[PDB]
């Protein structure tokens, strides 16, 4: 018996860390480009699988 | 395929069909491709 | 961004240029989206005319303590009056008072000299604060100081000064000499409001008026304090009768019983970042499909609210 | 006498909906397999302490156990909660009593409110000021024994009174058997079901 | 989970505070749950 | 004096002396909200 796949999660980072908050959201602009390169890798793992 | 199960929040909860952002992605080939 | 699904993908990207493939869109599209507000059905207007006005409040060694409940609480009047010299709140900011509510809210009340107002602050040092009115560090509430030189003063040494909370009674027991040409030397009344934010029914809340309830579109609510952005459904969830809100896995509010209506609403996001874009090269086309994930076809305009798009 | 409580005592930690989830709380809960001290109350009402808080239960037939008291001095010194029913109903006062010397029920105050075959279950917990009853119901076929499985106790109602109490004691109806054990802080996991009812728990 | 903020639900802190400390309570959730985030997604890279 | 600003704007006017404490970005009551209220985001100086 091989593992071959894993489940081929996404998580909607801005949904996750400010769950449909404007304020929040606009302060976490402020961090840059970390929530996309988090939607990124993800995708990678997913498409990967 | 009978051997392996899930029970777990989620994975099942999601996958039976949670809303905090995360979903779970179909795999491009099914099962019956597979 | 918010124009078309290839902008949101070239916005997602920061690129110009799209290359072929199916892109999943961060959101972007314009979210338009109107208020609605729920509270208990009650008339009682709570006994801040008795707390703020009374003939003498208490020496501070054994200050009283005034329960508010079952009764809207107009905290406006009280922060646009022109008595209060000082006016701190903590966990709270005072505009929000006439928006929030709670289960019960307690009046602490007294004297003090106008030098140990700064004392009445969360977990302070200090010989009233550490000795006979300790707040907690962690207290939610508001703190509400005033010179009362010309009603108290004399001097007056009737009023008198020796745990979060605590009250006890040889002993330490001294006297204020409170005379009219005293300025930090002056008497001050305080009275200190501290709110109960437990999960059980609210009973203390402001006066803001209960909109109709609004269904299976994108509101901003409040219930009972309780806010969000979601869309409200009515639901099949078995509250027990005692249940006032209900929990999803992450702890986060999954649905809520409505105050005035003992229904069940489920609350879901209104942002849907669940949108996929497939395109061909922009060298190829502009041409696009949208995957929308896991919704059925009958549901995508009201998944993605497609009348505010 | 004694006997041991097996997965009794258990009930709803706060107002809210939860299902189809495993929930760890922490709180004042009676532990499982722990002794609770039984008294017939045919053929007694003492004071107990009350420590952190109590859980009470009564297999009944008759309804002979009709109330209870709780404060420190139970002497009229200070304020002392009194709770009976009736028998149409429940009836709850803090004021400063001056209790009998055996107290029974017939065949200054500030708070006031107004509202074996079978086993009747209650908790009794005075956090912050706040005395807090839970409550269940069942059937049951034993005389000696409280039943071993699990059901959860749901709030009765709660008394925003402040007293800070220290004894305890149980009321009677005078010219069935009853069970005392004390709560305390515990993690407990517990299994809310689809109908978000707690099925289960772990101490 | 709080992070040390005053709640684990934005909408409590959004509800009860004026956005000068608004902010600072939110801060710590978006700090704490955009590293919960990175440690998921980290372990999941790794176990991928 | 080591700083260079495109313009400065001085608002120069009387009130009570309690109600100084009203005078601050993240401030709230009457002068902050009917008469007189600063950007929670404000840059510059306060002098009374």
């Amino acid at each position: 018996i091989l593992p071959v796949s894993m489940t081929k999660t996404s998580v909607d980072c801005t949904m996750y860390i400010c769950g449909d908050s404007t304020e929040c959201s606009n302060l976490l602009l402020q961090y840059g480009s970390f929530c996309t390169q988090l939607n990124r890798a993800l995708t990678g793992i997913a498409v990967e699988q | 395929f009978n051997k392996v199960t899930l029970a777990d929040a989620g994975f099942i909860k999601q996958y039976g069909d949670k809303f905090n952002g995360l979903t779970v992605l179909p795999p491009l080939l099914t099962d019956e491709m597979i | 961004c918010a124009l078309d699904p290839l902008s949101e993908t070239k916005c997602t990207l920061k690129s110009f240029t799209v290359e072929k493939g199916i892109y999943q869109t961060s959101n972007f599209r314009v979210q338009p989206t109107e208020s609605i507000v729920r509270f208990p059905n009650i008339t009682n207007l709570c006994p801040f005319g008795e707390v703020f006005n009374a003939t003498r409040f208490a020496s501070v060694y054994a200050w009283n303590r005034k329960r508010i409940s079952n009764c809207v609480a107009d905290y406006s009047v009280l922060y646009n009056s022109a008595s209060f010299s000082t006016f701190k709140c903590y966990g709270v900011c005072p505009t929000k008072l006439n928006d929030l509510c709670f289960t019960n809210v307690y009046a602490d009340s007294f004297v003090i000299r106008g030098d140990e107002v700064r004392q009445i602050a969360p977990g302070q040092t200090g010989k009233i604060a550490d000795y006979n009115y300790k707040l907690p560090d962690d207290f939610t509430g508001c703190v509400i100081a005033w010179n009362s030189n010309n009603l108290d003063s004399k001097g007056n040494y009737n009023y008198l000064y020796r745990k979060p909370f605590e009250r006890d009674i040889y002993f330490p027991l001294q006297s204020y000499g409170f005379q009219p040409t005293n300025v930090g030397y002056q008497p001050y009344r305080v009275v200190v409001l501290s709110f109960e934010l437990l999960h059980a029914p609210a009973t203390v809340c402001g006066p803001k008026k209960s909109t109709n309830l609004v269904k299976n579109k994108c509101v901003n609510f409040n219930f009972n304090g309780l806010t969000g952005t979601g869309v409200l459904t009515e639901s099949n969830k078995k509250f027990l009768p005692f249940q006032q809100f209900g929990r999803d896995i992450a702890d986060t509010t999954d649905a809520v019983r409505d105050p005035q209506t003992l229904e069940i609403l489920d609350i879901t996001p209104c942002s849907f970042g669940g949108v996929s874009v497939i395109t061909p090269g922009t060298n190829t086309s502009n041409q696009v499909a949208v995957l929308y994930q896991d919704v059925n076809c009958t549901e995508v305009p009201v998944a993605i609210h497609a009348d505010q798009l | 006498a004694y006997t041991n409580s097996f997965t009794r005592g258990v009930y709803y930690p706060d107002k809210v909906f939860r299902s189809s989830v495993l929930h760890s709380t922490q709180d004042l809960f009676l532990p499982f397999f722990s002794n609770v001290t039984w008294f017939h109350a045919i053929h007694d009402n003492p004071v107990l302490p009350f420590n952190d808080g109590v859980y009470f239960a009564s297999t009944e037939k008759s309804n002979i156990i009709r109330g209870w008291i709780f404060g420190t001095t139970l002497d009229s010194k200070t304020q002392s909660l009194l709770i009976v029913n009736n028998a149409t109903n429940v009836v709850i006062k803090v004021c400063e009593f001056q209790f009998c010397n055996d107290p029974f029920l017939g065949v200054n105050c500030t708070f006031e409110y107004v509202s074996f075959k079978n086993l009747r279950e209650f908790v009794f917990k005075n956090i912050d000021g706040y005395f807090k009853i839970y409550s269940k119901h069942t059937p049951i076929n034993l005389v000696r024994d409280l039943p071993q499985g699990f059901s959860a106790l749901e709030p009765l109602v709660d008394l925003p009174i402040g007293i800070n109490i220290t004894r305890f004691q149980t009321l009677l109806a005078l010219h069935a058997a009853y069970y005392v054990g004390y709560l305390q802080p515990r993690t407990f996991l517990l299994k809310y079901n689809e109908n978000g009812t707690i099925t289960d728990a772990v101490d | 989970s709080n992070f040390g903020a005053i709640s684990s639900v934005l909408n409590d802190i959004l509800s009860r505070l004026c956005p000068p400390e608004a902010e600072v309570q939110i801060d710590r959730l978006i700090t704490g749950r955009l590293q919960s985030l990175q440690t998921y997604v980290t372990q999941q890279l790794i176990r991928a």
